[PDB]
């Protein structure tokens, strides 16, 4: 219920991603099907999305953060990756399934 | 149980449904459709080839990897071929698996996605495609051909030009299967099946609006001459002018007209005398060659004329002799009888080309489409021996007379223009 | 109508003998047009090397007319009736055949029987089609699948008769003469090894009453009526590469001794080849497409083409592949091509026997598909496997496959077996027979 | 020249005259600008109808003379001007060859504003051909003639250039006192008659671009 549903906000502000300028999806450690997934993300999502990515380390390499004003808010975040990323991982199930079989 | 009946109903949308249980031991269920590269415009050119090489990417109820993998199970096989005015899509399997190969013939042509991924990650076989079929130089002066004979609808390439590999989108597919692939442009054929069910499958599954949607800009001729120097040693040559069209009965003064010059030879190795043509081309040139009838019957227009193949230097006096060999019979030059055999060997050839599950299927479905109807093979052997031969001789007038349109490549060098003949 | 059922209602191929020898056989359909052809037991296996391209000296002129009909009279009679005149020869089976109207079924068979008996053999003709053949050789030689095939042959076999090309030597279509021509007819178109094949719209009486009529051979001591058999065949584990780094791409082939015709072996051996399959730059699957193989050549493109192939002859046989890459992608080809034999000897499943007997049984019904291509399985199942071979018989037979038996039969005639290799282009990246050799075993 | 220069001497082979075509080649090519050329046999080189084509170039526009220009003493551009809204450029083709010659239009213009230009451009020529041509666009050709001619042979390498070709041509040398009078020893008649010669001849025609509003030499 609401529950676990305001530990989420509680939860995304601990992680701190936000504080880079990054989307939850920003930080997802880039395994097989993220891979297969970000080549299908539109040019212009892929580029907003890389920016976003090295202007962080560029903060990280300076040891700062955004100022307060800029962090990304907890419903504002886009997840513009995550239905991209589902399909990859169901076609993938299907292919895995079908050659047992 | 002997030979059944060719049923054929026609629904409300316009959806036609053209079936033929023959019993044997393969079915092959076919969706024959108005669209082609003849719909296509300067905007968005190649976008039907495309979407012919796209038959095996991702539909709304299959995917790109169950509809391979799936048909690919039951020993069953997917094709496109298409003209440029007709597209057909269709299966071919054992009986037991009609069902099966169906679900995907279905989901292809009714529920495609066209995913930007899977689009963009395919259009370099436009590259690869165009240039196996490219090796024949036979279909290199086709395009140049039509594209002379035209100014616009059939004048289109039936290969994705160059400039746009590449730049075709998925909405220039969707929006290209949208406005063409209406159930009033398609027919739903197949044989090896009972009625009952290629009929029951059509109205459950089978969703897509209707009304022929966009419609083709008609045929404008020209009546141009495109000329291709490439230094291949061989100079075909195509020399035509406007003929008949998908059905005039003057169409079949034309294909009798056909057989009359000569229209590729029938004895291994042989030397055709039946062919006017040939034989008038031999005591012309003294070295290789060939030298034939073509003719092409579209919608709304026709072409007509000869094709050589010769030696670069031998062109000229191939080409010229293949020409009074035509006006010769524009002028009387048809015996009564050339005129007897002509009709035989085009009942022979119709009758044969049935014979291959193929040929028969493109036979029923083709007829099925442009008339929701059905001639029997006695009907149409009447339309072909009531040609006078009179109407050949007027045929072959209609060509000397017309403009005439031109397409040659080669070591051009010794090859004459248009204006020349 | 159940599958089951209709490959039951098809019907029976009749066969009947004559007194000389020849063998009439037909299946009747309801077609109003038809395919009518002898097919002869005689090739290139059976020239000697002073005749080496008589056989095919012969199909040049089979059609440049006869005795009671000269050439143009020949043709026109032909051409003028609407039918369709044509034929061929190979190293072990001879064939000319006439597609026409099922109404000049009878007047069909006058003409096949008066090109196989009275064969013209103008000398005029004769250095004419000397010019012709040896320009087709010109044309045949730039043909790498096919260069490669011989070449083939011509060391899998080397030192035997099924090592020579059916075209035969420079030399011998040079200097053929009208009487080895002539002794090449006489000696091998005789009855006993044709058979009148046809099918369509024909009364199989009807037919063998024609026969009776023009196929009238007279046969007196024992020689004619006997059925030679052939000088064995020795095949030998070898290699022959063409190197020309100057050609586009390259192309190999590899193979072993096949059972040959007779042995119920080649049906199993069919399957498994179905497993592998085969692959083209412009099939639509791509990475998808259930063959194996297939798919890393999509995956890493490996090729351009590869074909799993199992030539069959009456006393031998060639069970291997051919695929064509270019010249830097060879080696890994050759070594996923071996990987996935290996995979057929010891590891095959079955659900890729399923899908293999499925994909096998269309292609065995798109065999018969038209009227030259029913009378062709006729003509080569009388004079290879004895009578006829009905599809409800393959059928039975290739249902009683499975993993066990693919693998137990793979195991049979391609582990640890010394193979033929034939390269020809720019093929430096793949060698060393050695090597190739070790790939015939573990997985 | 003498001491050092060699090789063999005489005609050696000779260029087979060039037969005239009137063609049509179109460049379908996806390129959003149409360019376009529409010509006719022009005059040979030396010929006494040159001079004519020459005037009859400049009559027409042969390419601004003032940056960001509109040029209005050029006919044609005007004349196109007043037919499309957006932009474009239209200019007086003439080439002189030895045994032949060339001479039209030349228009570069948008996909879909490619009809209109090109055929006002046309309309545009065939004014021009029966009297629309003043005595004093005659007498003003004829200076721009004179100019450009005057100013290309300032550059060493324009000038070497104009020394050579007559030089090769001729072996001769007009004074530029002498090409003066041919300049203007030519009618308003002249010029009202290349205009015509041009409508009458035979056409060919050269585009490329989205030629799909691009009309066919048998239309206009």
């Amino acid at each position: 219920g609401r529950l676990m549903d305001r530990i989420r906000k509680w939860y995304y502000n601990a992680a701190g991603f936000n504080k880079y300028g990054l989307m939850r999806d920003d930080t997802l450690y880039e395994d097989d099907d993220v891979k297969e997934a970000l080549k299908r993300l539109p040019k212009d999502l892929y580029n907003e999305r890389m920016f976003r990515i090295k202007r962080a380390l560029d903060l990280s390499l300076k040891h700062r953060i955004l100022p307060k004003e800029q962090w990304v808010k907890y419903e504002e975040d886009k997840p513009y990756l995550e239905p991209y990323l589902k399909e990859v991982i169901r076609e993938r199930l299907e292919r895995e399934a079908w050659n047992k079989k | 149980p002997g030979a059944e009946d060719l049923e054929i109903t026609k629904l409300p949308n316009g959806l036609i449904i053209a079936s033929l249980e023959n019993f044997s031991p393969a079915s092959r269920i076919g969706v024959f459709i108005k669209a082609g590269s003849r719909y296509e415009t300067t905007a968005n050119l190649g976008t039907a080839h495309l979407l012919r090489l796209a038959s095996p990417l991702t539909t709304k109820g299959a995917s790109s990897f169950r509809i391979t993998r799936g048909i690919e199970a039951v020993g069953g096989s997917l094709s496109v071929y298409s003209t440029r005015e007709k597209m057909t899509y269709c299966v071919e399997c054992l009986r037991d698996h009609v069902d099966t190969v169906m679900e995907y013939l279905l989901n292809v042509t009714t529920a495609p996605e066209f995913r930007p991924w899977e689009v963009t990650d395919l259009q370099p076989q436009l590259k690869v495609d165009k240039a196996v079929a490219f090796q024949s130089p036979q279909v290199g002066v086709l395009e140049n051909l039509h594209a002379a004979a035209y100014k616009t609808a059939l004048a289109n390439p039936l290969y994705c030009p160059d400039y746009r590999i590449g730049k075709i989108t998925s909405e220039q597919l969707h929006h290209f299967v949208q406005n063409n692939f209406t159930s009033a442009r398609m027919a739903l054929v197949g044989i090896g099946v009972k009625h009952s069910d290629l009929k029951q499958v059509a109205e459950q599954f089978l969703n897509i609006r209707s009304g022929a949607g966009t419609s083709s800009a008609k045929a404008t001729y020209w009546g141009g001459e495109i000329r291709e120097q490439n230094g291949h040693s061989l100079v075909h040559a195509a020399v035509v002018t406007e003929g008949a069209a998908v059905g005039s009965a003057e169409a079949n003064a034309f294909s009798v007209l056909q057989h009359v010059l000569g229209a590729g030879p029938l004895i291994k190795r042989g030397s055709s005398v039946t062919s006017k043509l040939y034989q008038g081309v031999a005591k012309a040139t003294t070295q290789p060659f060939d030298a034939s009838a073509f003719n092409v019957n579209y919608s709304d227009s026709g072409l007509f004329g000869f094709y050589t193949i010769s030696q670069a230097a031998h062109a000229g006096e191939v080409i010229r002799a293949a020409m009074n060999q035509l006006k010769a019979a524009a002028q009387g030059g048809v015996t009564e009888e050339d005129v007897t055999k002509a009709k035989n060997q085009l009942k022979a050839t119709y009758l044969m080309s049935v014979e291959t599950a193929q040929g028969l299927l493109n036979e029923i479905g083709s007829e099925a489409l442009l008339s929701g109807t059905h001639t029997a093979p006695s009907v149409v052997a009447q339309k072909i021996d009531s040609v006078t031969s009179a109407d050949v001789v007027n045929a072959a007038k209609k060509f000397v007379s017309g403009k005439k349109s031109m397409a040659a490549s080669g070591d051009l060098g010794s090859t004459p223009f248009l204006d020349e003949l | 109508a159940t599958y089951a059922q209709t490959l039951q209602n098809i019907p029976e191929t009749n066969v009947t003998t004559l007194d000389n020898g020849l063998r009439v056989a037909s299946e009747e359909s309801s077609q109003p047009t038809c395919t009518v052809g002898v097919w002869i037991g005689a090739g290139s296996r059976y020239e000697n090397e002073k005749n080496n391209g008589a056989g095919y000296f012969v199909e040049h002129l089979a059609f440049k007319g006869t005795k009671k009909r000269p050439c143009a009279a020949f043709e026109k009679e032909v051409e003028s009736m609407g039918a369709h005149f044509n034929g061929y020869t190979s190293r072990e089976q001879t064939a000319f055949y006439i597609k026409a109207l099922s109404k000049d079924m009878p007047k069909v068979v006058e003409l096949l029987a008066d090109v196989v008996q009275n064969c013209a053999l103008e000398e005029s003709q004769i250095e004419k089609e000397r010019g012709v053949i040896l320009q087709e050789l010109k044309e045949m030689d730039n043909d790498m699948t096919n260069v490669t095939f011989d070449y083939l042959h011509a060391t899998a076999f080397q030192g035997t008769a099924l090592a020579r090309t059916v075209e035969g030597t420079t030399e011998n279509i040079k200097h053929l003469t009208r009487a080895d021509l002539a002794s090449y007819i006489d000696t091998h178109f005789k009855a006993p090894r044709m058979v009148l094949a046809a099918a369509g719209g024909i009364s199989h009486k009807e037919l063998v009453d024609a026969a009776r009529q023009h196929f009238s051979g007279v046969s007196f001591t024992y020689k004619e009526d006997a059925v030679p058999i052939l000088p064995r065949c020795r095949f030998t584990g070898s290699e022959i590469r063409a190197r020309d780094d100057a050609l586009p791409v390259a192309h190999v082939a590899l193979a072993v001794e096949g059972p040959g015709w007779a042995d119920p072996d080649n049906v199993v051996l069919h399957v498994a080849n179905a497993i592998i399959g085969r692959y083209d730059r412009t099939f639509g699957g791509g990475k998808h497409l259930s063959s194996r193989l297939a798919a890393l050549a999509v995956e890493h493109k490996l090729c351009h083409s590869f074909q799993t192939f199992n030539t069959s002859y009456s006393d031998t046989g060639l069970f291997g592949f051919h695929f064509v890459a270019d010249p830097l992608s060879i080696d890994d080809m050759m070594f996923c091509a071996q990987g996935e034999w290996m995979r057929l000897c010891t590891s095959t499943t079955e659900s890729e026997v399923k899908r293999a007997k499925n994909h096998l049984r269309s292609a065995m019904v798109a065999q018969l598909d038209g009227t030259t291509p029913v009378c062709e399985t006729i003509g080569s199942h009388l004079l290879n496997y004895g009578r006829r071979i009905s599809l409800e018989e393959w059928d039975s037979r290739i249902s009683a496959v499975d993993a066990r038996m693919v693998r137990d039969v793979c195991s049979k005639y391609i582990y640890d077996k010394c193979p033929a290799l034939a390269a020809v282009g720019p093929i430096e990246q793949l060698l060393d027979y050695n090597r190739i050799r070790s790939g015939m075993y573990w997985i």
